[PDB]
């Protein structure tokens, strides 16, 4: 079983500096050249760096080279990737690959599952929770949580802590030029129940360890 | 076992290999090349050595035989039972400038429609005169013309130090008061006439270890029962075949793994009782000669 | 490095058979050998095709690679389309100039299945709590609909607004249609000094309006 | 390394050898044995088997044939196939079947019923394994003349010509190739080599590539080449295009030495 | 380089027990087959013992089988010899030897230095002196030989002096036996006329001070 | 096992040349390797030929191996003898049935640094004073020979006796010759009940024989 499992991956902002690893098992390791291929969210792969198998070849793509450098400790089974001078066109989610053959003939026969980074000037924050005011057959009701302004991502939503699961729609965040991310989440509900129900919102965000719960009713 | 491994080393050392064979350190220029297609000389000498019939690479080269109209049927006359194929000693130099940089030097004939066993015997023309046998071939019938090969190295190596020399085909006499069996009474033994008659093709030079141990059949393995031979040499193959450019002698097959092992062995043959009486049994690869990296 | 282009996107249909090409910008296409991967929302690429017409075991024969010299191109053809084979293609091969692997930009193939869906909007008006703190967005909400491409725009009384607005990309859904959000933000003082606002969302060329107003 | 251990193992490996190449489990109980020297017809046999003159796993056992009751420009030698028969029993078990035999200038014989050899100035042998092998099917034999040359001047035609024999048998008593992925064996697998795809090559000009293949799999001792072929390639040096031959190049077959 | 070091040899009571020790260094002690041998003061080599290099197989010489056993550890890569019910005629130099590809083809490629083991119960003791009455030696020089035999002592040395040191010419002291039992005796013999036997009296004086024993013997002829 | 008998000793002048053989007593010598042995008082042994003929690397081409298998026996030949060459050497075989290893009794070897000289012997019978202490010891004393090489045999009337004897390794004594002593244990009824015993003592070939009687 091929195992290629990589870490390091976070948040930085511009300038810094990030290590990856990428610990491989199920293979005898340092018998096979290595890769470092990443993906910019929402777009192309593009190849970023090699290493021959024991070490002393290493070669860059131009948008890295000067900056990035490949590296191995074969007595750990680990690859490496150190990122210098990191800059917004850098977040990507990065993936070590290992060559079929070679990749100029066989492409990469393995990859790991990504990791993750995110450089950004933006300081976590915590997001104001704002409710979707119910209005607009009339027999549902548009409730809804708006929540804006938050850093990390990684953020979470259930409905009554739980006993609804019919009819939420949480949508996924967007990232405002500001640097910072909004989302909300819906539930349709029967208007039968809008005079006697009172339906609980809750928001998780993990970074912030700030939970604001917000329930929702009408305006006057 | 990666075999996807093992093909990388195997592709890896095919370039070194290549290099090695033609002695270049890296591989050479071109765009002194012009665009297109390879002049259809050089394509009919390629060609002719994919015809069917040391490390370094030979320079490969062909010369055509003399036409058969020029001073060939002047003396002595083609037919159906001998032919005659005559060199022009100055070209044969043009293509190899020195005997010792000859390699391999084959006779080529291109044989025509064949419908029963011909035995055909190949000679060498000497001082001005005589003959002397080379070698023969027995032709199963076919209705495909095939090309046959001789091997005439050696002779064609003396050509490279006269100025026109030849060879006769002939056909076989069997010899039995005395009998002789003939063919050349009915009706061209083999192609001549036309850019497929007769050539010679030319290869030339352009301008881990086997370990002596001795097996006592009583003294080492207490055996009594094999009473000749007494012990003979067994010898063994050991020593690193790594990977200038030597690869001669390191990996000559460019394997993705190469092992010392036996290049040559021979066979044993002892002496033995079975109840009571004798065998004489031929062991099959139990002497090493010679060891190779492969 | 070369180039290599694919087509951004191309949909189809069950059943059916596609072609996504991918063409060498400089230098023979027959220089380098061609892979082709499949990558799926959220997950790393495999391969479907290495060495311009290998196929990986478990792949299934419905994948096959050629190269067609005269327009320097390789096309991965998927034969008889399943809904899993939706996806993205990337292109692959390699740069001895430059000693670089070379991709290409990727093909979505929408892959259609199911019918056609129309989104649902719901358009929410800046809260009662968010113009108390000195801003008002308007969240756009688009539901329910396939196939997942939408575009919005939103409009200033009748004017289009282009400033303020970030409208996410089609995520998939509860059951397997497609949602999408946009958001407008302003001033309070540009929310009520205008008569109203609208987002309206396009989709399959069919628009819905959803209108708010102070 | 200690070339001295590896001795060792050599040594004890011959053990093993030999045993199963006699299809023997333990060496052959000699306590029947009769006694003192060993018959020299037996000794003759081996002497014949061990010298050898102008010319599979399993041990073969070695049989000889002298020959019944001519020139020096003819001689005629016969055989009883019964005798043969009595040799190699039946004749699928034959392994391998020569002819033996015992001057001031070059002569050049020939074999009829084949083959034919030229003698330098000073034993003999023949393989005659076929002919060998349909006799043991009944009195048989071989011819060994002279040979002549022959052609044609004028309407001319010319012709010029210039411990007993032995019949020495080898008998037994009474390469894979990978398509799949499955490594059990040692065997040759496919392998193709494009010069300008696998190594940036364009200074080739003919073969754009050749099927090199390669060897592999276990051996109960290395899988390497058997058989090899020769590659020809076309290149230019300057404006001089070049055929060159490069030998073992192209693996046909794997075998376990 | 290739060494090999040994520990463990000492002086044993007889039917007790020790275990020696054979450390290897400078080679893959795991691969090697080795040997056990020994030699007895004076007396020749003799082969002991042998294992595998992997335990599993051992041989001993019929001089030792119930009693020794050979083992190894590769791990430490030391060799060792348990000895069982030892003997004064197991009282030898024990040296391990590593075979020259076996030891049957070309015996011991290398040996350690050895350790003595002395399998004795001798204890400190005085000897006994007994005179040596004369003989004649020559009867053509007109000699005769007398002495003194200084029986089973240990440990050494023993001292011997004849008419307190007015003795001197033709005096010899023997070196010592060791004995089976461990312990030593010596004999010294005077070369005299035999004329003066019945005129000069010869008394031999021992000393063993380890003992702090004296011992005064005249040395008379007899009827 | 079966024996290997090698003389008890040789010697020769310095640049001479010695043979030391080496004789097996059953079976024939040619079913084993022989191997020699250097052995110099205080060291550990050490090669000059394995193989029956082969010398380590360092082991001059003075010291050579060969077999006589017309007399069944080995012999280490040593040309050009210098002082260092002075040492006990052992012949070592094998036998197969035993699964053991055979050593010879090995050999002194004396490079000659002085004229030869023959052993003088003295012989006493036990004291009356030993008799009453109802023990026995008769005491052969060897003196004044070179080399410093000797046998020593005992007899019981004329009857070898071998139990009960102990004899030293000569030593060189202030005259600068050899010395030895060798002592038999009887009880006082054999020594009384024999008409004579005797201790005969062989060097270079010649024998000297004491005898005493009750
Ligand atoms: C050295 O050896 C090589 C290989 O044995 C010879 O190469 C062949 O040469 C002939 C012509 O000389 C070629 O024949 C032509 O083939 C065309 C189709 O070619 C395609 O298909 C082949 C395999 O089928 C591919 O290898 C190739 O790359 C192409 O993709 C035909 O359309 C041609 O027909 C036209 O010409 C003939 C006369 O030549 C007319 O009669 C027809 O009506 C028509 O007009 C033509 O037949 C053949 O393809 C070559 N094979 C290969 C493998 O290269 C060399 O000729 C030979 N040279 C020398 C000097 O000995
Ligand atoms: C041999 O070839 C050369 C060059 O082609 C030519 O000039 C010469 O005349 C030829 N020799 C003979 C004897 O014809
Ligand atoms: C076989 O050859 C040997 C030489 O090794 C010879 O002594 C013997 O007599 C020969 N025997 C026969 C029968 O030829």
């Amino acid at each position: 079983q091929v195992q290629l499992v990589e870490s390091g991956g976070g948040v930085v902002q511009p300038g810094r500096s990030l290590r990856l690893s990428c610990a491989a098992s199920g293979f005898t390791f340092r018998s096979y050249v290595m890769h470092w291929v990443r993906q910019a969210p929402g777009k192309g792969l593009e190849w970023v760096a090699v290493i021959s198998h024991e070490g002393s070849l290493k070669y860059y793509a131009d948008s890295v080279k000067g900056r990035f450098t490949i590296s191995r400790d074969n007595s750990k089974n680990t690859l490496y990737l150190q990122m210098n001078s990191l800059r917004a066109e850098d977040t990507a989610v990065y993936y070590c690959a290992r060559p079929r053959i070679a990749a100029r003939r066989g492409g990469f026969g393995y990859w790991g599952q990504g990791t993750l980074v995110t450089v950004s000037s933006a300081s976590t924050k915590g997001p104001s929770v704002f409710p979707l005011a119910p209005s607009s057959s009339g027999g549902t009701a548009a409730l809804g949580c708006l929540v804006k302004d938050y850093f990390p991502e990684p953020v979470t939503v259930s409905w009554n802590s739980g006993a609804l699961t019919s009819g939420v729609h949480t949508f996924p965040a967007v990232l405002q030029s500001s640097g910072l991310y909004s989302l909300s989440s819906v539930v349709t509900v029967p208007s039968s129940s809008l005079g006697t129900q009172t339906y609980i919102c809750n928001v998780n965000h993990k970074p912030s360890n700030t939970k604001v719960d917000k329930k929702v009713e009408p305006k006057s | 076992i990666d075999m996807e491994l093992v093909k990388r080393k195997r592709i890896e050392a095919i370039r070194g290999q290549i290099l090695s064979k033609l002695r270049l350190a890296s591989p050479p220029s071109q765009g002194e090349v012009p665009p297109g297609p390879l002049p259809e000389a050089v394509l009919a000498l390629y060609n002719s050595t994919r015809d069917r019939v040391d490390y370094y690479a030979k320079e490969v080269t062909r010369v055509l035989m003399v036409e058969t109209h020029n001073e060939i049927y002047d003396k002595f006359k083609q037919s159906t039972h001998s032919i005659y194929m005559f060199f022009n000693t100055s070209e044969l130099r043009e293509a190899v400038p020195e005997p010792v940089l000859l390699s391999r030097a084959e006779l080529r004939l291109l044989r025509l429609k064949l419908k029963v066993e011909q035995h055909v015997e190949l000679y060498q023309k000497y001082s001005n005169n005589s003959w002397r046998y080379l070698s023969n071939r027995l032709l199963a019938p076919s209705d495909s013309p095939e090309w046959l090969s001789f091997d005439v190295t050696g002779v064609v190596r003396q050509w490279l130090s006269g100025e026109i020399e030849g060879f006769r085909l002939s056909a076989h006499c069997s010899c039995d008061t005395l009998q002789v069996d003939i063919n050349g009474f009915t009706t061209d033994l083999a192609t001549i006439h036309g850019m497929n008659r007769p050539f010679l093709l030319l290869m030339a030079t352009p301008l881990c270890c086997v370990r002596q141990l001795y097996i006592d059949f009583r003294k080492d393995l207490g055996w009594k029962w094999i009473h000749e031979p007494k012990g003979y040499h067994a010898n063994f193959c050991l020593g690193p075949c790594p990977y200038l450019a030597l690869y001669n002698q390191h990996n000559p097959g460019a394997s993705a793994a190469p092992c010392c092992v036996p290049q040559a062995l021979e066979p044993l043959p002892i002496v033995y009782y079975v109840g009571r009486k004798p065998k004489v049994e031929q062991l099959s690869n139990m002497i090493v000669r010679s060891c190779k990296c492969s | 490095n070369f180039m290599l282009t694919q087509p951004h996107s191309v949909s189809e249909s069950p059943g059916k058979t596609v072609t996504i090409s991918c063409t060498r910008s400089s230098g023979n296409i027959d220089n380098n050998y061609v892979q082709w991967y499949q990558q799926r929302p959220g997950s790393s690429p495999t391969t479907v095709i290495y060495e311009d017409n290998q196929r990986p075991s478990g792949v299934p024969d419905r994948f096959s690679g050629s190269i067609d010299s005269s327009s320097n191109s390789a096309s991965l053809t998927i034969s008889g389309l399943k809904t899993e084979d939706e996806a993205d293609y990337y292109c692959q091969s390699y740069d001895y100039d430059t000693q670089g692997v070379v991709f290409g930009g990727g093909t979505k193939l929408t892959v259609l299945g199911q019918p056609k869906a129309a989104p649902s909007v719901t358009l929410f008006p800046p809260s009662s709590e968010e113009l108390q703190a000195n801003k008002a967005t308007l969240v756009c909400l688009i539901s329910d609909f396939y196939p997942g491409a939408v575009t919005v725009a939103w409009k200033a009384d009748s004017s289009p607004v282009k400033a303020g607005v970030e409208t996410t990309t089609p995520s998939k859904q509860s059951n397997n249609k497609y949602a999408a959000s946009s958001y407008l933000s302003l001033t309070p003082e540009q929310w009520k000094s205008h008569r109203s606002y609208s987002c309206q969302v396009t989709h399959e060329g069919s628009t819905v309006e959803k209108t708010v107003a102070p």
